[PDB]
């Protein structure tokens, strides 16, 4: 169970959902932001933590934010 | 014939106008620098061939070409050893006495 | 009114944890609106992913 | 003689050794007759070798127990004894071409940044610039120390930091 | 021309120059001057 | 309108002649993660598991072991085929449970009635200390 706690200096571009790999993110309305959504990560029992969210969030000073757990048998990528 | 010969005439202008601004073979690189891991993709995607374009047209001309600098650079190389074996050697006494 | 700066006026931002803390840029537009961080930076320094924007907010954000 | 050593001229170790060298050679120079060019090169190395044994005795080169060249980098040891060529006369002929390509650099950085795009001009190097700015750095420590006085050398706390 | 200068004034071949420049500069006095340990007057 | 579509396992699987790289103990102990999609034309796509299968015409059903085995294969199904599929997650003892369109609506498009967890109203320049955060228990980020 990774640990993935996302910011409001989200400006809502989503490219942190299409960059996961493992559907950990989704698009929720937010007023805080010109595109009028932020991320949301309802599915962190499943995230391996490999990062390829914040290798695609724009903003300084990443807003979508991956602390490596305790890692289950999804957490560390097992077909075994 | 389908086995033929099939060229195009005048592809590319010879022009030193392209080394003016270094990277122009990539979308990427041409752009300039902003960082010094500009001028290592530089020498890194410099001969990959498949990654500057999609036509494999332009692709085997250009590995057709860099092949004859590849030979015209060995030839260079054969050629100093043979006249780094004529000026300044010691083939001459070397054959009578090896 | 209009708050933040003019459309394209020399800026120096403040926040500490941004990579161009200290650093001067172009603010591009300041949004009209009840967003969090609403003014616009473009810089000459890239960061480290090669993105030259970002939002700011209004009190991270200093003329001149 | 200055800390446990002697002057390469009264040594006689270093006398041992360019004899130990001027042997080798000679015993080398045999091979060849007195025409040839590979004994011509090799008279000419000891005339270079014989006047090098010569001119580092001239110096007053200081000799220990291995009968070679020991310098003496400390001024006070060196301008007493007269020794200041070894280590204290060229401290400031490097540090001379050293802030000159420092300040010719430095000036060339300096100069560019006032541009449209200043990247370009660091591959594809302004050499009508860069020449004059380096002509003109011959005076450097003469510039720096006038732009040491104001406070325009050092940037002020516009610097970027992390988290103080 | 104009191009090929620019080439010339790139930043691999002005330093393949100034090192042969700069090499070859200190290869002469080298050669005039022959084993400088020390400064000699 | 949309919710929570059901499974039979009677669909076709496409047509691959099974690779090494396929299920392994797990799918028997633990979980494994069947996939559906719906077809228009028969065509040749690539399994994620090495090698290449073609998909038939109508649903398909095929299985894996992870869950980035399934939407990596998705990725490749949505952006090349412009197909809609969906996978779900079966337990040996029956138990399936839906995972991918989990709202209907693809996670990278609003839906606008999905809740926001895992989100701090504050910048991630704001964390606290971590001497606050010491002796929680357990060893803990402070950023919680
Ligand atoms: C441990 C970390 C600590 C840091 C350690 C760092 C290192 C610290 C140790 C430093 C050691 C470095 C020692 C420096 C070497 C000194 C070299 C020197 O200065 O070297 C001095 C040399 C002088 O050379 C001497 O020159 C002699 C020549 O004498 C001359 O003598 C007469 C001149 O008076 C004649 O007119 C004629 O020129 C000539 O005969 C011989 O060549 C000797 O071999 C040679 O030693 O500089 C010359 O060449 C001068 C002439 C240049 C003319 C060229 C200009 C024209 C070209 C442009
Ligand atoms: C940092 C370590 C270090 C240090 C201190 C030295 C120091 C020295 N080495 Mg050594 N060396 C080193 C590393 C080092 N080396 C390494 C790493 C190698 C292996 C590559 C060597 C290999 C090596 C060899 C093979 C030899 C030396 C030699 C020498 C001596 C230099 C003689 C010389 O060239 O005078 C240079 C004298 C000058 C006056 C140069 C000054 C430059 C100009 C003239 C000044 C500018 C004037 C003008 C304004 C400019 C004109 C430009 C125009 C446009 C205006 C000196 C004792 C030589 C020697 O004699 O040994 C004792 C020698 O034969 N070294
Ligand atoms: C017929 C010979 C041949 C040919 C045509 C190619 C062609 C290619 N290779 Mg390839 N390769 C070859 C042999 C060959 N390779 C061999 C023998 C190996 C095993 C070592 C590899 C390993 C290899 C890898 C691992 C990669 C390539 C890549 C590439 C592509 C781009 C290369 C490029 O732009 O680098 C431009 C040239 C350089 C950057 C020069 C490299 C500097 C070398 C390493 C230093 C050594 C020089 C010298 C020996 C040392 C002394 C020099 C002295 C100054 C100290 C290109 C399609 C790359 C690719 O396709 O990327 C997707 C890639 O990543 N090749
Ligand atoms: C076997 C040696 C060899 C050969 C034949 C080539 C051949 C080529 N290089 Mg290349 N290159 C080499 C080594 C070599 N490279 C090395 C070691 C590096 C450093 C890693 C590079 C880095 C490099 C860059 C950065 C670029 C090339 C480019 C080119 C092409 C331009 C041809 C040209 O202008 O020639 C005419 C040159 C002459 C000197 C005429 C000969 C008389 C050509 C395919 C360019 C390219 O492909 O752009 C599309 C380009 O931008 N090269
Ligand atoms: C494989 C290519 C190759 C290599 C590595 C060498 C390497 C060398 N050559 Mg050579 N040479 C070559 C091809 C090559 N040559 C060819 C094709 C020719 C005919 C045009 C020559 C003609 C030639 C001459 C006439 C001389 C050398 C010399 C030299 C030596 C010193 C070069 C120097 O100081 O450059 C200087 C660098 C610049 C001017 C820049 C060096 C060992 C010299 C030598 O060994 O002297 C005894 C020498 O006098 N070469
Ligand atoms: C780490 C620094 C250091 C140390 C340990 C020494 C050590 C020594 N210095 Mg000295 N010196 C130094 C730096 C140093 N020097 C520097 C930077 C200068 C200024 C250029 C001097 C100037 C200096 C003078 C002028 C004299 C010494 C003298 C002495 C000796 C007493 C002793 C060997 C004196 C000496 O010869 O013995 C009395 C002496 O006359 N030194
Ligand atoms: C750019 C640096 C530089 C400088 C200042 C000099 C300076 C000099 N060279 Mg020289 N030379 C250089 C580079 C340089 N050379 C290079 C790169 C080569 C090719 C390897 C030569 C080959 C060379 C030869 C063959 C001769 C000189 C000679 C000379 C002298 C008179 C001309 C003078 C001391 C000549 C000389 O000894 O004086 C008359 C002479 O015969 N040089
Ligand atoms: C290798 C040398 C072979 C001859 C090079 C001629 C190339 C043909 C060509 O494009 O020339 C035609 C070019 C001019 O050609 C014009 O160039 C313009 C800008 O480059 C535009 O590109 C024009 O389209 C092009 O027609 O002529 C020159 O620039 C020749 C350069 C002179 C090089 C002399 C070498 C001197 C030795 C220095 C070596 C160090
Ligand atoms: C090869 C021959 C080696 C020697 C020539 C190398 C220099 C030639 C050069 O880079 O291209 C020719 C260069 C290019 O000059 C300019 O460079 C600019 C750089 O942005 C642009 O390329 C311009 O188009 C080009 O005109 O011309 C020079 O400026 C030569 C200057 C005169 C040389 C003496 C200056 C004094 C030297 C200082 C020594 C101390
Ligand atoms: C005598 C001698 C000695 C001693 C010495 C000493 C003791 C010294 C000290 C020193 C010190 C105590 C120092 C300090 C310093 C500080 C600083 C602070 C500096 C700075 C510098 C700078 C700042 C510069 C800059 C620049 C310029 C301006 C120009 C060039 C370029 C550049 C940019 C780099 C010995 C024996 C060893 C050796 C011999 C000589
Ligand atoms: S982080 Fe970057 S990607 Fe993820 S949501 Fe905020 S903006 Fe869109
Ligand atoms: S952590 Fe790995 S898995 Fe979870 S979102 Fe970021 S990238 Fe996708």
């Amino acid at each position: 169970a990774h640990i993935v706690k996302i910011y409001d200096t989200c400006i809502g571009c989503t490219q942190c959902v299409r960059a996961c790999p493992l559907d950990v993110l989704e698009m929720v309305p937010w007023d805080g932001c010109k595109a009028s959504q932020m991320a949301s990560a309802p599915r962190t029992e499943d995230c391996v933590g490999c990062k390829r969210c914040e290798t695609a969030c724009p903003t300084d000073f990443l807003s979508v934010r991956v602390y490596l757990g305790s890692e289950s048998t999804r957490s560390m990528g097992l077909s075994y | 014939k389908k086995v033929k010969i099939a060229v195009d005439r005048n592809p590319v202008e010879t022009s030193f106008e392209k080394w003016a601004k270094p990277g122009h073979f990539s979308r990427t690189l041409s752009k300039g620098p902003n960082t010094t891991t500009w001028i290592w993709n530089l020498h890194a995607d410099a001969h990959d061939f498949d990654s500057h374009t999609s036509d494999l047209e332009e692709i085997s001309r250009k590995v057709f070409s860099a092949h004859f600098g590849q030979l015209g650079i060995i030839f260079i190389w054969l050629s100093g050893m043979y006249f780094h074996g004529a000026r300044f050697s010691n083939y001459e006494a070397w054959l009578s006495d090896p | 009114k209009e708050v933040g700066p003019k459309r394209g006026s020399l800026v120096k931002i403040l926040r500490p944890e941004s990579y161009w803390f200290n650093q001067v840029g172009k603010v591009v537009s300041v949004d009209q609106s009840g967003v969090r961080y609403p003014v616009v930076v473009r810089f000459e320094n890239q960061n480290y992913a090669g993105v030259t924007t970002n939002n700011y907010a209004l009190d991270e954000v200093v003329a001149a | 003689d200055i800390a446990g050593l002697t002057p390469c001229s009264e040594s006689k170790a270093y006398a041992k050794l360019e004899k130990k060298e001027l042997k080798t050679l000679e015993k080398r120079l045999k091979q060849y007759e007195a025409d040839s060019a590979p004994a011509v090169a090799l008279k000419a190395t000891m005339e270079r070798t014989k006047a090098r044994f010569a001119n580092y005795a001239k110096a007053g080169l200081l000799c220990g127990n291995d009968g070679l060249p020991h310098l003496i980098a400390d001024p006070g040891l060196a301008l007493k004894y007269g020794h200041a060529g070894e280590v204290f006369i060229p401290t400031f002929g490097f540090l001379y071409v050293a802030g000159y390509i420092g300040y010719v650099g430095r000036q060339y950085l300096i100069a560019v940044k006032g541009e449209a795009k200043p990247t370009d001009k660091e591959i594809i190097i302004d050499v009508p610039l860069a020449t004059k700015l380096a002509w003109q750095g011959a005076g450097w420590p003469l510039a720096a120390v006038q732009e040491l006085q104001r406070g325009t050398l050092l940037e002020k706390e516009e610097n970027i930091t992390v988290s103080p | 021309m104009k191009d090929f200068t620019t080439y010339l004034s790139t930043a691999p071949v002005i330093a393949t120059i100034w090192f042969t420049f700069t090499a070859g500069l200190l290869i002469e006095i080298n050669r005039y001057f022959p084993d400088p340990l020390v400064f000699s007057f | 309108a949309w919710t929570v579509p059901t499974l039979n396992p009677d669909t076709p699987s496409p047509i691959f002649g099974g690779s090494t790289g396929g299920l392994l103990r797990k799918a028997q102990t633990e979980e494994f993660y069947v996939i559906t999609w719906e077809a228009k034309k028969e065509q040749i796509f690539e399994m994620p598991t090495g090698g290449a299968a073609i998909m038939r015409q109508g649903p398909n059903l095929l299985k894996f072991g992870k869950k980035e085995q399934c939407l990596a294969l998705t990725t490749q199904l949505r952006n090349k085929f412009k197909l809609t599929p969906c996978f779900y997650r079966v337990f040996p003892d029956g138990k399936v449970q839906y995972l991918h369109p989990a709202d209907g609506v693809y996670p990278e498009k609003v839906n606008a009635g999905r809740v926001g967890a895992n989100q701090n109203m504050r910048r991630i320049g704001q964390n606290v200390n971590p001497i606050k955060v010491k002796f929680s228990g357990r060893m803990m980020s402070p950023a919680e």
